[PDB]
Protein backbone atom coordinates (compact mmCIF):
# COMPACT_ATOMS: atom_id res chain seq x y z
CA UNK A 1 0.00 0.00 0.00
CA UNK A 2 1.59 3.24 -1.25
CA UNK A 3 0.44 6.55 0.25
CA UNK A 4 1.53 9.93 -1.16
CA UNK A 5 1.99 13.13 0.83
CA UNK A 6 1.13 11.44 4.12
CA UNK A 7 2.70 14.33 6.09
CA UNK A 8 -0.38 16.46 5.32
CA UNK A 9 -2.80 15.67 8.12
CA UNK A 10 -5.23 13.83 5.84
CA UNK A 11 -4.07 10.24 5.90
CA UNK A 12 -2.34 10.92 2.61
CA UNK A 13 -3.30 10.14 -0.95
CA UNK A 14 -3.66 6.48 -1.97
CA UNK A 15 -1.27 6.08 -4.91
CA UNK A 16 -2.68 3.85 -7.64
CA UNK B 1 -23.32 16.29 0.91
CA UNK B 2 -19.64 15.28 1.34
CA UNK B 3 -18.15 15.31 4.84
CA UNK B 4 -14.70 16.09 3.40
CA UNK B 5 -16.02 19.51 2.28
CA UNK B 6 -17.30 20.16 5.84
CA UNK B 7 -14.34 18.75 7.80
CA UNK B 8 -11.94 20.88 5.71
CA UNK B 9 -12.35 24.53 4.68
CA UNK B 10 -12.69 25.59 1.09
CA UNK B 11 -9.46 27.67 1.17
CA UNK B 12 -7.36 24.79 2.55
CA UNK B 13 -8.84 22.36 0.04
CA UNK B 14 -8.33 24.67 -2.91
CA UNK B 15 -4.68 25.26 -2.02
CA UNK B 16 -3.96 21.52 -1.64
CA UNK B 17 -5.79 20.78 -4.90
CA UNK B 18 -3.74 23.27 -6.88
CA UNK B 19 -0.56 21.97 -5.25
CA UNK B 20 -1.42 18.40 -6.27
CA UNK B 21 -2.52 19.40 -9.78
CA UNK B 22 0.79 21.17 -10.37
CA UNK B 23 3.03 18.49 -8.80
CA UNK B 24 1.24 15.39 -10.21
CA UNK B 25 0.03 16.71 -13.58
CA UNK B 26 -0.57 13.21 -15.01
CA UNK B 27 -2.82 12.36 -12.07
CA UNK B 28 -6.30 13.35 -10.85
CA UNK B 29 -7.13 13.90 -7.17
CA UNK B 30 -10.43 12.27 -6.20
CA UNK B 31 -12.33 12.39 -2.92
CA UNK B 32 -14.43 9.25 -2.47
CA UNK B 33 -17.27 8.91 0.04
CA UNK B 34 -20.17 6.58 0.76
CA UNK B 35 -23.64 7.93 0.04
CA UNK B 36 -25.88 8.19 3.15
CA UNK B 37 -28.55 5.67 2.17
CA UNK B 38 -25.85 3.24 1.14
CA UNK B 39 -25.79 -0.07 3.00
CA UNK B 40 -22.27 -1.17 2.09
CA UNK B 41 -19.00 -0.99 3.97
CA UNK B 42 -17.06 2.20 4.33
CA UNK B 43 -13.69 3.10 2.87
CA UNK B 44 -10.93 3.95 5.36
CA UNK B 45 -9.10 6.18 2.90
CA UNK B 46 -11.11 8.78 1.01
CA UNK B 47 -8.41 10.52 -1.02
CA UNK B 48 -7.11 8.84 -4.15
CA UNK B 49 -4.43 9.98 -6.60
CA UNK B 50 -5.42 8.20 -9.76
CA UNK B 51 -3.97 8.13 -13.32
CA UNK B 52 -5.98 10.42 -15.58
CA UNK B 53 -6.30 7.46 -17.97
CA UNK B 54 -7.88 5.24 -15.31
CA UNK B 55 -11.43 4.26 -16.23
CA UNK B 56 -14.61 4.28 -14.18
CA UNK B 57 -14.72 0.47 -14.53
CA UNK B 58 -11.15 0.06 -13.32
CA UNK B 59 -11.99 2.33 -10.38
CA UNK B 60 -15.13 0.26 -9.66
CA UNK B 61 -12.87 -2.77 -9.45
CA UNK B 62 -10.31 -1.26 -7.15
CA UNK B 63 -12.92 0.15 -4.76
CA UNK B 64 -14.70 -3.21 -4.73
CA UNK B 65 -11.42 -4.83 -3.70
CA UNK B 66 -10.67 -2.15 -1.07
CA UNK B 67 -13.96 -2.53 0.82
CA UNK B 68 -14.01 -6.34 0.59
CA UNK B 69 -17.09 -6.34 -1.64
CA UNK B 70 -18.44 -9.58 -3.11
CA UNK B 71 -19.59 -9.84 -6.70
CA UNK B 72 -23.13 -10.63 -5.53
CA UNK B 73 -22.98 -7.16 -3.90
CA UNK B 74 -23.75 -4.14 -6.07
CA UNK B 75 -21.70 -0.94 -6.34
CA UNK B 76 -22.55 2.31 -8.11
CA UNK B 77 -20.59 5.54 -8.45
CA UNK B 78 -22.31 8.96 -8.54
CA UNK B 79 -20.70 12.13 -9.91
CA UNK B 80 -23.21 14.93 -9.08
CA UNK B 81 -26.02 12.45 -8.43
CA UNK B 82 -25.37 10.83 -11.83
CA UNK B 83 -23.79 7.43 -12.51
CA UNK B 84 -20.70 8.10 -14.66
CA UNK B 85 -20.23 6.07 -17.84
CA UNK B 86 -17.93 3.17 -17.15
CA UNK B 87 -15.99 3.90 -20.36
CA UNK B 88 -15.12 7.37 -19.01
CA UNK B 89 -11.62 8.29 -17.88
CA UNK B 90 -10.98 9.82 -14.48
CA UNK B 91 -9.22 12.64 -16.29
CA UNK B 92 -12.22 13.40 -18.47
CA UNK B 93 -14.43 13.26 -15.41
CA UNK B 94 -12.11 15.74 -13.67
CA UNK B 95 -12.02 18.09 -16.64
CA UNK B 96 -15.82 18.16 -16.63
CA UNK B 97 -16.81 17.89 -12.96
CA UNK B 98 -13.90 18.91 -10.78
CA UNK B 99 -15.19 21.33 -8.18
CA UNK B 100 -13.60 24.69 -7.54
CA UNK B 101 -11.20 23.18 -4.96
CA UNK B 102 -9.66 21.16 -7.84
CA UNK B 103 -10.80 17.80 -6.43
CA UNK B 104 -13.14 15.35 -8.14
CA UNK B 105 -15.85 14.18 -5.74
CA UNK B 106 -17.44 10.72 -6.17
CA UNK B 107 -20.05 9.01 -4.04
CA UNK B 108 -20.65 5.29 -4.00
CA UNK B 109 -23.69 3.31 -2.98
CA UNK B 110 -25.23 -0.13 -3.13
CA UNK B 111 -28.25 1.51 -4.82
CA UNK B 112 -28.54 2.93 -8.34
CA UNK B 113 -30.01 6.19 -7.00
CA UNK B 114 -28.03 8.49 -4.72
CA UNK B 115 -29.41 8.95 -1.22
Amino acid sequence: EAIIEEDDGDGGWVDT
Amino acid sequence: KFVYKEEHPFEKRRSEGEKIRKKYPDRVPVIVEKAPKARIGDLDKKKYLVPSDLTVGQFYFLIRKRIHLRAEDALFFFVNNVIPPTSATMGQLYQEHHEEDFFLYIAYSDESVYG
